[PDB]
């Protein structure tokens, strides 16, 4: 279990996501996902016109 | 049936190797270049056939690796078919400083464009100036000729990092440049809040880094 | 306030445990140095048709 | 509008030709002669003078046509003799201007059978000058010499 | 798609190694039984494969294979030193007829050292080591060191095979002909080789 956690801890991407707690990181990631989805929606709307 | 691609190779792998992007990419990769998100063509290509490329390169005793930041690179094994080399300590100083510069929200307003002078100023602000000067010349004591020599060595190493794909110069001005996420590999010794010795051991075991 | 301490202390104390990254450094293709081009000059002559 | 035309083709110091000039026709020009006479060589000289890009030129046999071979030898070197060589075209422009394009060819000394090319162009040449005479010097009793 | 025989060829276990070697500039002679046979079998497709890199796969008339880069090569190029071609042309000369009776195909470093010193002109020797040099012992020692170094480079190219022991004795392969002169009808190889060396 410890090993698993250790493993995961390294795999964090950048500073705003530097919650050293993986599980805590999950939600942040997902937040990013939602953010990105909104940006994509706006961009594809621009592309249509 | 006989005389059928599947007998010798997976279709997706052959499809990848037949692409017009492959030779460029292959050449570059072998040379040590890192691939980030900005060079769309290449990046996208990599993404599309990741596992085939990994499997392919495996033949060479080399790992095609994907960092969490989304950048690809080559890591040779001890039995590698392709030579392996290490960066100089000055390259590391400039690398860790470029990393802190990327993170710095205070300079995010520049839209990524930095000047050699700003990099140099940040570096001297943090590291021991007079002790670092020992690497430029064994007799340095703060003389301007030696300070200009240091600046020229920085200018040279920064150009080497550009070939590695870690930084891109502006199209018309060479005194200014832009960063990429590939620089985060210089933080591999501290991304986890643990004992530095154990981290270092783990890294050398994985083939990521050597001592001097 | 997570990475400031984490990364600054690494740069400040690097020389206590200097370490270096590994990179692929494939060999360059050796080629013959081009010698100065030596053409064939013979002052050919002949009967004109 | 009057379309431009190719007037003539000139060869100097090629394999079998010392200094020969073919006068082209307005519609069709035919070359005849037994095997090995030199027809395909004339074709090759023309195309070389038209596109001197040495990366492209590749003169395969008529047999083995269409086979991408990567042959060791492109087949041009052997069609040239030692010393300097030329290949030139005379053209009448739609503006009724006489222009002479061409190339200077020369073998490269060394184990590799390489060739050197230097293009050139001449404008305003008087209509009375023939390329065969322009490219040679009369030395001795009707024993002309070629000049670099 | 991809041609079936090309896929077969590059699927072979020998390909990665040979690829690595070729990209380095190594020459494949008749000595390397398996590699040479592999190239003989799949030349028609390997030529096309490497043309995609703007690099040419050539089979020399003597029989050995090698790569030649174009100006637009996709592979980073590198170039030999003057002293390197000097030594190469010397080795081409040593591929002589009396060689068979003189050494039975096995030479020593000293043969080459003494041949180089005897046959070359002093001025280009000084240019090789350093212009400030003049007929001194240390200069000759440095020239010996450089000779060993360039000989190892050539061994990397596959030109020369060291006999498997620490001592510096070797045999010359046919691929050394790449340094050789142009041959014209009836010309004596010794004379033309010497003419270029002069
Ligand atoms: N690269 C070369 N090296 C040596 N000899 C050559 C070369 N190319 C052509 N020749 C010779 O030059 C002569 C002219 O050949 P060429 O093909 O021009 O003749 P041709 O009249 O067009 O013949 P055919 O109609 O049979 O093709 C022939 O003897 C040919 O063998
Ligand atoms: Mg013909």
């Amino acid at each position: 279990f410890i090993a698993v956690y250790q493993h995961l801890r390294e795999r964090i991407r950048q500073d705003i996501i530097r919650t050293d707690d993986p599980v805590d990181a999950i939600e942040q990631m997902e937040i990013e996902l939602a953010r990105l989805t909104e940006e994509l929606t706006a961009r594809e709307q621009k592309l249509a016109i | 049936s006989s005389t059928h691609i599947e007998q010798f190779m997976p279709v997706k792998l052959a499809q990848a190797l037949a692409n017009s992007l492959f030779p460029e990419l292959d050449s570059q990769l072998r040379a040590g270049r890192h691939i980030g998100i900005d060079d769309l063509d290449n990046h996208a290509f990599l993404m599309d056939f990741q596992e085939q490329l990994e499997e392919f390169y495996a033949r060479y005793n080399v790992e095609l690796i994907r960092a969490p930041e989304g950048f690809f690179y080559l890591r040779p094994r001890s039995t590698t078919l392709i030579p392996r080399s290490v960066l100089s300590e000055l390259d590391m100083m400039v690398g860790k400083i470029l990393c802190y510069l990327y993170l710095s929200p205070e300079r995010l307003a520049n839209q990524g464009i930095f000047t050699s002078q700003e990099l140099y100023e940040e570096l001297i602000s943090l590291a021991d100036e007079g002790k670092l000067m020992k690497f430029v010349n064994q007799r340095s004591s703060g003389s301007d000729l030696d300070k200009q020599k240091l600046q020229e060595k920085v200018r040279t190493t920064l150009n080497r990092l550009r070939r590695l794909g870690m930084v891109y110069f502006l199209p018309n001005n060479n005194n200014k440049f832009t960063i990429t996420e590939a620089v985060f590999r210089f933080g591999a010794d501290v991304r986890s809040g643990d004992d530095p010795r154990e981290i270092q051991l783990r890294m050398i075991r994985d083939g990521e880094a050597m001592p001097v | 306030r997570i990475f400031s301490q984490r990364l600054r202390q690494s740069v400040q104390h690097y020389f206590d445990n200097p370490w270096t990254l590994t990179v692929a450094n494939a060999e360059r293709l050796l080629d013959m140095r081009d010698e100065e081009l030596a053409l064939r000059n013979e002052e050919v002559t002949g009967e004109l048709p | 509008i009057e379309r431009g035309k190719f007037r003539s083709l000139t060869l100097v110091n090629w394999n079998g030709f010392f200094a020969r000039t073919f006068d082209l026709d307005e519609l069709v020009t035919t070359l005849s002669g037994g095997n090995g006479a030199g027809k395909s060589t004339t074709m090759a000289a023309f195309v070389t003078a038209l596109i001197p890009d040495l990366t492209l030129l590749h003169f395969r046999n008529t047999t083995e046509a269409g086979a991408t071979s990567g042959s060791r030898d492109k087949g041009l070197h052997g069609k040239l003799r030692a010393g300097v060589c030329y290949s030139t075209l005379d053209v009448i422009n739609s503006r009724h201007q006489r222009v002479v394009v061409g190339v200077r060819l020369q073998q490269v000394a060394g184990r590799d059978r390489k060739v050197d090319i230097k293009p050139f162009m001449i404008q305003g040449l008087p209509t009375a000058i023939q390329p065969t005479q322009l490219l040679t010097e009369n030395v001795g009793e009707r024993q002309a010499r070629v000049l670099p």
